[PDB]
């Protein structure tokens, strides 16, 4: 309940802000000034034509390496129960995997930018 | 549902002609609705009023077949007064066979829809007689 | 499915213990040592019957024991126990280190006017036995009767009866 | 033993972050199973009371379960002091 | 559906229970024996046919190891099939004989007292 | 591909069917589904092409929609007790999804789109691979879950597979897609029987596995995609032709061959039942396979077509692969039924 | 009764679903998703669930990152649609809109069965527990427990993630 | 039922729906594919805490870990989809009929 | 179908987490332990058939711990029989259900 408020206020202090700034200076908007930004020129396509990815590949391995991090976090707690070998070799065993297939994409130039 | 195969057959045979022709209508239609979703859905009209045209037509055939068979089935075992006969499901399958042939405008369909449908709903009515089970519950 | 039985409020007044949770923390060791007898025997009451309503008694002394432990320390040194529990009382997390001046002084004034010995490192997390008078319950999950099994499998095996007997097949 | 050498060499002079990484992943694998303190540390898991100890009913057969915590029978926490 | 698998005292996957050995084995000339041969026999031949080698001659060893052993894994098969064969019939004899109730005995007429209908051919 | 990295996605691919088959645990085979369509994915693209990449994709989609309804249905299973074993469900709409679930992983009608496209757009041995192994898994839990299943769903699913599957057949001169819809019909008869007896649906597995793995090797042996192409077989391989034609009649069903088996345990143990009806609508079904087949059979090898002039080269070179099992699938897939008895050790 | 927080944070969490269910834009999708991710925190935090409900929004802000990476790279067009952008789009999120709304109005005011069972509402403080014990968080203890009673599953779960990244170095492969 | 349960499951349904219903790009799908794995690891997350099933808090994590290798293999297919044909476009792959 | 690979070597891969009442960390007990521990006791070895018949009621407790379906529903009723003889005036509440309760400890 105090999150929430703090989460509210901060909200709306930047909202204020927001507000403040758009509506406090005078306005001269004309459609030369709104124009795209291209440093003195005009943009020859669009903003919204497909940029490619070099690093695709890359992006598909964060998301896997990213839920090791999910399985890895509960570690503090873990540490607590009686069993510590078997906590100790399942713990190490999935940072090898983990270290195994970052040893895997980095060794099939998986890491390679796409020229 | 078949609580609308309920309503259907909660009405005795001979009796209440009217209310058995409406339910077998609702029937009908569900199934040209049903035919009509999958027809769409596998083989788009081009546009949305094609479409609900497509629908219109499917679902009236199938409704007015409903309508007319359980019209001529009740109403034939009400004037023969003979109940637990598969003759009325015959000729009613027989009547719904030619309106489906007159709505298509072919005589081979009207004819070759007659007989298979009248044999049909012959076979329904010796199944509820005799007490077939298409649905088995496994007995053993 | 019948009607629950609940105590009346009559039988559940008992002569409460109305010092704060500091207090108690404060006392919690020597309190352990001193009412250990009443206490054990509610938990196995309690933990035996796993029904509130079976040991109501059992917990009356409970309340009773803790009055005259504490009736004990106010009647011999209050002040010492004061300073103690305040210092507990002004941590955010109620912490036994951070008070053991005070913590030594209400230990030795228990010491020498009470004979009361602070329980060591890892004695009041033994399981102990309790010995009593209140008949071991029978059916404490209020079970039915279990369903009776299937008969059993018996007797030599013979081969079958002309063999598989499937449509044509001899064998 | 002269292959391996220049190897490691090769590698310390080439990659030493790798080299780093195996040797401390490899000590933190093995290390453990020679400790005389792993089982210190399953003791000390197993001494901490995270729930309340259930008494047992005595039936007159129990010498080694204590009838108070301050009885000398029962488990003791004297190692862990001096630990 | 799954009328077997549940039956009491019954090792997960053992293929062959020590019960089994109370019933008489397949005799080696068993015709069911006899017919898994036939069909090693003919898997070496098709085997050969395959192979564009001659049909009849080409790997005796080969044909030899074939129709040993579709026999010998026929042998256990058939094992197997009469034993769960005899377990049916164990337990449907055991369940007539403790439900009585259910399986009855009713005195059974002569046809001279039993009257049946006649039906003419004409 | 590797061939090191095709051996390791083969194993993760059946040892997901494995962790389904062992499993106690709802989450467990969950889990081997998931692993089992991780591994296979990359076994449909190992020949790389646009059509291969498409079929991928259907296939992907359709198992990723499937195991999201699979865990549905376990959690409303949970949800109305707290049970993760695998006996039986609970939940009558659990049960629903659970098994239109099964249903769209095995290709069943109304889900069967995907099994034709999907095998056309692979290679003979990930079709194989397809329409083998793949089954193993669903079928496997829908025997266990049996009790529970509604029958009228069952059966309606099973006669619209038996049917389409038939019906589909009869428009195709792809062998891929014909081997497709074959197994479509195929699954709707091991299907129909699932809530009677599931050692019949085992032993109709079993029979259909054998069949289908002659058939494909027989078509990798005479490396034919196409009637047009299997045509020219009978100029190069004459017994091979021989062998696929027995093998045909024997998937039509016709006695006294093994593909005869299945069908007759089937109908018998639902007229036990008191199911007369279903079974004669399945076998005068079945019929419409048996001319597509037949079909086949006429233009492969009850026949001669032309041939080229090129074929001569090819009289002079045997085949550099031989493959292992062959013979003994189509003596299984043909000569089987005096053997009949032995179902009993399937239960 | 009480404040029917959860009430709201759920039904939220229904308007983000369908707002990316309405297929426009990607990145209009991504952000739908988030949010829902958000109160979808926020509703299991309400219930004791801390971990699970922080680790799914973790989860979920990488994954839409990656998402929004893909779409600019292969999603985009020259004009991404907005909910009123098409007739399309804006029809799917109203009628998803007025049937949630359709699906509440028939629950809360009667009691009906919509397709599973029935409800009457009373907020969800009533299903609580009222259980007075520990130094520590079941939540916790029980996501521990992958470390000693888990050991099946991290297997599984370790060798599906090292087969993920063979497996996309497969598929991107190429030729 | 509780209301908070109707509106998990409403949401699951809206998901599923979602997917099932295809427009012109393929991302849209995979994400709707997302939104039915969100929505079951929310509601198996609630009837786990409600009941105290203590070992049961390990699942959701594990639903996520093959969320996240599904959503990967996902994209994978689209970034070869796209490398063919330029555009993720569902129409594009037509060329495999039944 | 289903091959008992566990049983047949005494394994324990996933058993461990297929009940509620199966040995958690700590000793915490599920919300329904007792409901449920019944039910499996009433029903264990009697096969699936017999299971549902001779162990409804046992199944019909758990089930009721579970959802809590009819306790919703009995207070219900009394909320709504107060709400209507509140409105009345015809019944007024007790001083400890309006905020002025003596607490005890
Ligand atoms: C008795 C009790 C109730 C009986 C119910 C069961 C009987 C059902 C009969 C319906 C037959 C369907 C097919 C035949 C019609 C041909 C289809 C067509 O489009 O041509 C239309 C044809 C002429 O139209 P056209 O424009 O010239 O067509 C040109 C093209 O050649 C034709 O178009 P096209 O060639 O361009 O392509 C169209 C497209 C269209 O696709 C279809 O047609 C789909 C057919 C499915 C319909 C199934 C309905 C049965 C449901 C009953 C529910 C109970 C109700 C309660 O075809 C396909 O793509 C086929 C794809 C195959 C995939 C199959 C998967 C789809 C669903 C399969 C079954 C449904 C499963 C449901 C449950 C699943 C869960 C397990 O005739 C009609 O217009 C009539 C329409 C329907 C008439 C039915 C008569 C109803 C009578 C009821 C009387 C009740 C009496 C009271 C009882 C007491
Ligand atoms: C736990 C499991 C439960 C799971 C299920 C739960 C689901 C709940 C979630 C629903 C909430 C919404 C969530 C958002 C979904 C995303 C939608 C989307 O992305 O759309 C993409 C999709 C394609 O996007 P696009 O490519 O960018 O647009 C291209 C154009 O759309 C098309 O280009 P075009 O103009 O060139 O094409 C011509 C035009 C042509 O469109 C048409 O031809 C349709 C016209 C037929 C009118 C129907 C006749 C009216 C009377 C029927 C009423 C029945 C009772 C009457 C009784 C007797 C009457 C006296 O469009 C089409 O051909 C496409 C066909 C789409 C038709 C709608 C699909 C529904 C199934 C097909 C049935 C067809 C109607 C047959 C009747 C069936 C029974 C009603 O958009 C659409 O196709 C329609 C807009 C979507 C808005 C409505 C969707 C809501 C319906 C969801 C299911 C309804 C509830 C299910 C059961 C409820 C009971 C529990
Ligand atoms: C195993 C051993 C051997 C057995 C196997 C061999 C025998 C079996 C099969 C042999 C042939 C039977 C096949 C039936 C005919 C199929 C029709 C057909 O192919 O349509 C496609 C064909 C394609 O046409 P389309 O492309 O759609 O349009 C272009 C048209 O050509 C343009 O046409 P249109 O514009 O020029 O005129 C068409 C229009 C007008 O047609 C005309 O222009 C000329 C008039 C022809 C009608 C004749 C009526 C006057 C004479 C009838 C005499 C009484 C009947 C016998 C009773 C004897 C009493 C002792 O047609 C009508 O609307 C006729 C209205 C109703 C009259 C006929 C229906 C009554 C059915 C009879 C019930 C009998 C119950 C049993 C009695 C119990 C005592 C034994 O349609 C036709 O062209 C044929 C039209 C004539 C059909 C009616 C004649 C049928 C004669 C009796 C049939 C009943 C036998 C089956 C028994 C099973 C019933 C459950
Ligand atoms: C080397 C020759 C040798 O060692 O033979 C010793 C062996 C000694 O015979 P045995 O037991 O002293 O003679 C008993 C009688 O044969 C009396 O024979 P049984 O009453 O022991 O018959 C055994 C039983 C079981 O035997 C079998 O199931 C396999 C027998 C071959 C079936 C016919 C198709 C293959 C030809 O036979 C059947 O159930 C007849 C059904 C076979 C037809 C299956 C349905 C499809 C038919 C094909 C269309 O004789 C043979 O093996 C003759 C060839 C077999
Ligand atoms: C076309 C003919 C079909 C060919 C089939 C393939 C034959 C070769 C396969 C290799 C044979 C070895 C398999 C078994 C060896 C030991 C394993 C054994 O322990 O398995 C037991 C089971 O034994 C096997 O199931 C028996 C396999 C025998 C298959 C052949 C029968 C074919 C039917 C009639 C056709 C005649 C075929 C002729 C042979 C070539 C486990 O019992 P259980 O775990 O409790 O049951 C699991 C299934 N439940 C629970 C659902 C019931
Ligand atoms: C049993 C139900 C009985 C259904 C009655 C309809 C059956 C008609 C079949 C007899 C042949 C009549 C005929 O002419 O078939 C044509 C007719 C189409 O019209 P055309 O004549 O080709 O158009 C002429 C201009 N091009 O054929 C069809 O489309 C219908 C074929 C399907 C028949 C129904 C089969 C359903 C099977 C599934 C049941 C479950
Ligand atoms: C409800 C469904 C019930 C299913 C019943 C299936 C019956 C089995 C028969 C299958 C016949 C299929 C015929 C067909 O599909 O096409 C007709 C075929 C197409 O020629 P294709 O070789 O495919 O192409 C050549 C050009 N490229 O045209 C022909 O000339 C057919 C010639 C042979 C037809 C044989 C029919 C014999 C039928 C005997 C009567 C009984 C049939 C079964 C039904 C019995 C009545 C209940
Ligand atoms: C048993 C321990 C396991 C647990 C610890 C490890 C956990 C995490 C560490 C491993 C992460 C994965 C490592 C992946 C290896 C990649 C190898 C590679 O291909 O990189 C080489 C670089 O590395 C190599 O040279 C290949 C391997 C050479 C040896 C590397 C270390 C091997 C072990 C050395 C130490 C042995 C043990 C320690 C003993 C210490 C002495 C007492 C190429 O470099 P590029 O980036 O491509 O350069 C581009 C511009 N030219």
């Amino acid at each position: 309940m105090n999150i929430m408020l703090t989460l509210l206020t901060n909200v709306t202090l930047a909202s204020l802000l927001v507000l403040i700034a758009f509506w406090l200076p005078q306005l001269n908007a004309y459609s030369e000034k709104t124009s795209p930004y291209e440093c003195g020129f005009d943009p020859m396509g669009s903003a919204r034509l497909p940029f490619s990815m070099k690093f695709f590949l890359v992006a598909i391995t964060f998301l896997l390496f990213d839920l090791e991090i999910a399985l890895l976090l509960p570690l503090p707690w873990a540490s607590q129960t009686n069993n510590l070998k078997t906590m100790l070799t399942m713990a190490l065993f999935l940072l090898i995997l983990l270290a195994a297939s970052l040893a895997y994409e980095w060794t099939q130039k998986g890491l390679e930018w796409a020229e | 549902a078949k609580t609308l195969l309920h309503k259907y057959s909660d009405i005795p045979e001979g009796t209440e002609c009217h209310r058995k022709a409406y339910a077998s209508t609702s029937i009908g239609g569900a199934t040209g609705l049903i035919v009509s979703a999958y027809s769409i859905a596998l083989k788009p009209p081009a546009s949305f009023l094609e479409g609900v045209a497509r629908t219109g037509r499917y679902t009236f055939t199938s409704a007015a077949i409903g309508a007319i068979f359980g019209l001529t089935s009740c109403i034939s075992a009400q004037v023969r007064e003979k109940p637990d006969d598969p003759l009325n499901y015959f000729i009613g399958g027989c009547a719904g066979g030619l309106t489906l042939g007159a709505r298509t405008r072919s005589y081979g369909i009207g004819a070759a829809a007659c007989a298979y449908m009248g044999l049909t709903a012959a076979l329904v009515k010796m199944g509820q007689l005799e007490g077939w089970q298409v649905f088995a519950e496994p007995k053993v | 499915p019948g009607i629950v039985e609940l105590p009346t409020l009559e039988d559940l007044k008992v002569q409460e213990v109305k010092v704060s949770s500091s207090v108690l923390k404060a006392a919690a060791h020597h309190y352990g040592a001193q009412c250990d007898k009443p206490n054990k025997e509610f938990m196995l009451c309690r933990w035996e019957e796993k029904d509130p309503r079976r040991c109501l008694e059992e917990g009356k002394l409970v309340n009773q024991c803790a009055l005259d432990f504490f009736r004990q320390i106010k009647r011999h040194c209050a002040e010492p126990f004061t300073e103690y529990w305040t210092c507990i009382d002004y941590s955010g997390l109620q912490l036994f280190r951070h008070c053991r001046k005070q913590q030594a002084k209400f230990d030795e004034c228990v010491l020498d006017k009470l004979g009361w010995v602070r329980p060591d490192l890892g004695e009041l997390s033994k399981v102990t036995k309790v010995k009593t008078d209140r008949p071991l319950p029978e059916n404490p999950y209020h079970s039915r009767a279990r369903p009776e099994p299937n008969p059993e499998a018996e007797g030599d095996l013979k081969p079958a009866k002309h063999g598989s007997r499937l449509f044509f097949w001899t064998m | 033993a002269g292959r391996i050498a220049s190897f490691l060499k090769n590698a310390w002079a080439k990659e030493p972050v790798l080299v780093a990484s195996f040797a401390i992943g490899g000590l933190a694998i093995i290390l453990p199973s020679l400790s005389p303190y792993t089982n210190y540390a399953i003791r000390i898991n197993r001494a901490t009371p995270y729930n309340y100890p259930v008494p047992l009913r005595d039936d007159g057969n129990m010498p080694d379960v204590p009838s108070h915590p301050q009885d000398p029978q029962g488990p003791s926490l004297e190692w862990l002091k001096n630990l | 559906m799954t009328m077997m698998s549940g039956r009491p005292g019954r090792v997960p996957l053992q293929f062959l229970p020590n019960e089994a050995r109370s019933l008489p084995p397949p005799k080696l000339t068993d015709p069911r024996l006899v017919y898994m041969g036939f069909l090693g026999y003919c898997s070496g031949l098709i085997d050969n046919a395959i192979r564009r080698r001659p049909v009849v001659s080409a790997g005796l060893h080969r044909q030899l190891l074939y129709v040993t052993s579709f026999v010998f894994f026929g042998y256990y098969l058939l094992k197997r099939q009469d034993y769960m064969y005899a377990l049916r019939d164990h337990d449907m004899f055991a369940y007539v004989k403790s439900h009585p109730e259910d399986f009855p005995e009713k005195d059974k007429k002569t046809y001279g007292e039993i009257l049946e209908e006649f039906h003419p051919v004409r | 591909m590797n061939p090191i990295i095709y051996t390791t996605l083969i194993m993760t691919v059946m040892s997901g069917t494995m962790l389904v088959m062992i499993s106690s645990h709802w989450l467990l085979i969950w889990i081997g589904f998931e692993m089992n369509l991780l591994a296979m994915i990359p076994v449909l693209m190992k020949n790389f092409n646009p059509r291969a990449t498409e079929a991928a994709t259907k296939y992907f989609l359709t198992q990723a929609t499937a195991s999201m309804m699979l865990m549905m249905a376990i959690i409303i299973n949970l949800l109305y007790s707290g049970q993760w074993t695998i006996t039986k469900m609970f939940n009558p709409v659990a049960m629903t999804m659970m098994t239109m679930a099964l249903a769209m992983k095995l290709g069943l009608s109304p889900f069967h789109f995907w099994v034709p496209e999907v095998t056309q757009g692979i290679s003979l041995q990930a079709g194989l691979l397809l329409l083998t192994w793949q089954k193993l898994a669903p079928l496997s839990v829908l025997c266990q879950i049996s009790q529970s299943i509604n029958p009228n769903l069952m059966l309606t699913m099973a006669m619209l597979s038996i049917l389409i599957g038939g019906w589909g057949g009869l428009n195709q001169t792809q062998l891929r897609k014909i081997m497709a819809y074959s197994s479509i019909a195929h699954m709707g008869w091991m299907t129909a029987v699932l809530p009677y007896n599931t050692t019949m649906t085992i032993l109709n597995l079993l029979i259909y596995i054998t069949m289908t793995l002659a058939m494909f090797m027989l078509l990798i042996h005479s490396s034919a995609t196409t009637t047009l192409s299997l045509s020219h077989t009978w100029n190069k391989m004459p017994v091979i032709t021989s062998l696929m034609m027995v093998t045909l009649l024997s998937m039509g069903g016709l006695p006294p061959l093994s593909g005869f088996m299945p069908k007759w345990m089937i109908i018998q143990e639902m007229t036990k039942n008191e199911s007369i009806i279903m079974p004669t609508l399945m076998a005068m079904t079945a019929l419409l396979n048996l001319y597509f087949y037949m079909r086949l059979a006429y233009s492969s090898s009850l026949t001669m077509f032309p041939s080229t002039n090129n074929m001569k080269m090819k009289w002079q070179f045997e085949h550099t692969k031989q493959m292992k099992l062959l013979p003994t699938m189509i003596v299984l897939s043909t000569l089987v039924l005096p053997m009949t008895p032995a179902l009993s050790s399937l239960n | 009764m009480t404040m029917y927080i959860a009430f709201i944070l759920s039904t939220i969490f229904v308007i983000g679903f369908v707002g990316f269910s309405s297929k426009p834009s990607p990145i209009y999708g991504g952000l739908g998703l988030i949010v829902s991710g958000g109160v979808g925190c926020g509703i299991v935090l309400n219930f004791g669930g801390s971990f699970l409900g922080l680790m799914v929004f973790l989860i979920y802000l990488g994954g839409m990152l990656v998402v929004f990476g893909y779409t600019t790279a292969m999603a985009t067009e020259m004009y991404p649609e907005v909910w009123v952008s098409n007739k399309t789009v804006f029809g799917a999120f109203v009628s998803g809109l007025m049937m949630e709304f359709c699906m509440v109005y028939y629950a809360l005011k009667e009691e009906e069965v919509e397709i599973i069972f029935k409800f009457n509402g009373l907020g969800d403080w009533v299903i609580y527990d009222t259980g007075d014990s520990g130094f520590f968080s079941e939540e916790a203890m029980g996501i521990a427990a992958l470390y000693s009673y888990g050991t099946w599953l991290v297997i599984v779960t370790g060798w599906s993630l090292l087969i993920g990244v063979v497996v996309i170095m497969e598929i991107t492969r190429g030729n | 039922m509780p209301l908070v349960y109707m509106n998990i499951i409403m949401a699951f349904a809206i998901a599923l729906a979602g997917l099932l219903m295809y427009r012109s790009h393929l991302m849209s799908s995979l994400l709707c594919l997302e939104g039915m794995m969100l929505s079951l690891f929310i509601m198996s997350t609630l009837i786990i805490l409600n009941t105290h099933f203590t070992l049961a808090n390990m699942m959701p994590i594990i639903l996520l870990v093959f969320a996240a290798c599904e959503a990967a293999l996902g994209l994978s297919l689209l970034v070869m989809v796209s490398n063919t044909y330029g555009t993720d476009y569902v129409q594009n792959l037509n060329l495999l009929q039944c | 179908p289903f091959f008992d690979v566990q049983k047949r070597l005494g394994l324990d891969l996933d058993r461990w987490m297929t009940i509620q009442s199966a040995e958690q960390p700590h000793k915490i007990p599920g919300r329904c332990h007792a409901f449920e521990k019944e039910w499996i006791e009433c029903a264990h070895g009697i096969g699936g058939i017999r299971a549902e018949k001779e162990c409804k009621i046992e199944f019909d407790d758990f089930v009721e711990c579970l959802l809590r379906q009819k306790t919703m529903k009995r207070l219900s009723a009394i909320k709504r029989q107060r709400d209507k003889l509140i409105k009345e005036g015809k019944y007024t509440p007790p001083p400890h259900h309006l905020g002025k309760e003596d607490p005890r400890p």
